[PDB]
C-alpha cells in the first residue's frame, strides 16, 4: 500500500480589511490530520483526527511555531508578486503552495514535490530530480534565481527524502487503525423508469477508503465510457468516500449491461448485473 | 511534520 | 485572472431512511478563486447550524469544500444547496434527490 504526506497552503490578500487570510491543512493519504486558520482564535496548529491527539505539547508547540513562520513568508510573498506583476493594491490575489512526499509499498521514498501557484496558475515548481526549478514566466525566473543562489532545492531535497518520509512512517505507525485500514466499497444498483422505452441503471459504491476507485459500465463486455454519467468521488463526512455511475438502458436490455468495480479493499474486482 | 525554514519568492 | 466555476453535489452521508438521523452534505469543488457562499435549505429556508471542512485544493489548483448539517429525512421535506461565486450570474440552486 503506497502512501503520501501532503501540506496544502492557501493565502488570500484582503485589500482594506487588514491581514491576508492564511489556511494550512495537512493530510496523510486521504485523511486530514491538522489545520491552521489565520482567522481562528487559538492561533495554533490544531488536530483534525483523533490519532494525532496523542502527540504532546512539544509536537504541537513546534508545529504552531513552523506554521506561523510559513504564514509570515506568505504575507511578504503577496506584496513581492504584486510588485513583480506591477499590480494594483486594490485587487484580491491568491497564492497556493503544496509540498510533501510519497513512499511505495515498501514504505520507502518514491517522490517528493514542492509546487507554487499565483492566482490559480503554475508559478514555480521543484522538478522530480529535486535539483532544478520549472519557472512559468520572467517573474518566476526571478524567484528561480533567488532560490538558486540560496540553495533552496538542496534544502528541500534533504527534507522530502529524509524528515518527510520519516514522519510519514511515524504517522502510519501511530494512526495504524485509521490510516492503515482499507474499507471495501458497499455496492448496490438502482433502476428508475424514465420513460416507457428506457430506464436509468445506477451503480453505487459507498463507505470506501481510500478514495481511489474504478467504477465502469459495460454492454456485452464493451466499454461504455462515452455513454456513462460518472460523478466525482465525494466525501461522506465520516472519513469515507462515495461514487456512482449510470447509463440509460433501452427496454429489455438490462441483462446486456454489467457494472465493474475495482478497489483496494476488494480481493477481486466485482462484476454486477441487474437481474 | 512541517518543514523549516521557508524562503520568500 | 483565472475563474473556474464550482461543481455542486447535494447528498446524504447515509442512504436516506425516513425518521432516521443522518447528515445532509453539499460538496463544492473545482472552483477559483476561493471566496464562495454556500447554504443548505430546508423547504426554502436557510438552515442555521451549517459547518464546513477546511479549505483545500486539488492538483489543478482548484478549491473544494464540504458543507454539512445533521438532519432527519422525511417523506415531505425538501432540501437543497444554494451556491454563489464570481462565475455565477445568480445563485445556483441544486435540489436534493435521495437517489443521487
Amino acid at each position: 500500500g503506497s502512501h503520501s504526506m501532503r501540506y496544502f497552503f492557501t493565502s488570500v490578500s484582503r485589500p482594506g480589511r487588514g491581514e491576508p487570510r492564511f489556511i494550512a491543512v495537512g493530510y496523510v493519504d486521504d485523511t486530514q490530520f491538522v489545520r491552521f486558520d489565520s482567522d481562528a482564535a487559538s492561533q495554533r496548529m490544531e488536530p483534525r483526527a483523533p490519532w494525532i491527539e496523542q502527540e504532546g505539547p512539544e509536537y504541537w508547540d513546534g508545529e504552531t511555531r513552523k506554521v506561523k513562520a510559513h504564514s509570515q513568508t506568505h504575507r511578504v510573498d503577496l506584496g513581492t508578486l504584486r510588485g513583480y506583476y506591477n499590480q494594483s493594491e486594490a485587487g484580491s490575489h491568491t497564492v497556493q503552495r503544496m509540498y510533501g512526499c510519497d513512499v511505495g509499498s515498501d514504505w520507502r521514498f518514491l517522490r517528493g514535490y514542492h509546487q507554487y501557484a499565483y492566482d490559480g496558475k503554475d508559478y514555480i515548481a521543484l522538478k522530480e530530480d529535486l535539483r532544478s526549478w520549472t519557472a512559468a514566466d520572467m517573474a518566476a525566473q526571478t524567484t528561480k534565481h533567488k532560490w538558486e543562489a540560496a540553495h533552496v532545492a538542496e534544502q528541500l531535497r534533504a527534507y522530502l527524502e529524509g524528515t518527510c518520509v520519516e514522519w510519514l512512517r511515524r504517522y502510519l505507525e501511530n494512526g495504524k487503525e485509521t490510516l492503515q485500514r482499507t474499507d471495501a466499497p458497499k455496492t448496490h444498483m438502482t433502476h428508475h423508469a424514465v420513460s416507457d422505452h428506457e430506464a436509468t441503471l445506477r451503480c453505487w459504491a459507498l463507505s470506501f477508503y481510500p478514495a481511489e476507485i474504478t467504477l465502469t459500465w459495460q454492454r456485452d463486455g464493451e466499454d461504455q465510457t462515452q455513454d456513462t454519467e460518472l460523478v466525482e468521488t465525494r466525501p461522506a463526512g465520516d472519513g469515507t468516500f462515495q461514487k456512482w455511475a449510470a447509463v440509460v438502458v433501452p427496454s429489455g436490455q438490462e441483462q446486456r449491461y454489467t457494472c465493474h468495480v475495482q478497489h483496494e479493499g476488494l480481493p477481486k474486482p466485482l462484476t454486477l448485473r441487474w437481474e | 511534520y512541517l518543514k523549516e525554514p521557508v524562503h520568500g519568492v | 485572472m483565472i475563474q473556474r466555476t464550482p461543481k455542486i453535489q447535494v447528498y446524504s452521508r447515509h442512504p436516506a431512511e425516513n425518521g432516521k438521523s443522518n447528515f445532509l452534505n453539499c460538496y463544492v469543488s473545482g472552483f477559483h478563486p476561493s471566496d464562495i457562499e454556500v447554504d443548505l435549505l430546508k423547504n426554502g429556508e436557510r438552515i442555521e447550524k451549517v459547518e464546513h471542512s477546511d479549505l483545500s485544493f486539488s492538483k489543478d489548483w482548484s478549491f473544494y469544500l464540504l458543507y454539512y448539517t445533521e438532519f432527519t429525512p422525511t417523506e415531505k421535506d425538501e432540501y437543497a444547496c444554494r451556491v454563489n461565486h464570481v462565475t455565477l450570474s445568480q445563485p445556483k440552486i441544486v435540489k436534493w434527490d435521495r437517489d443521487m
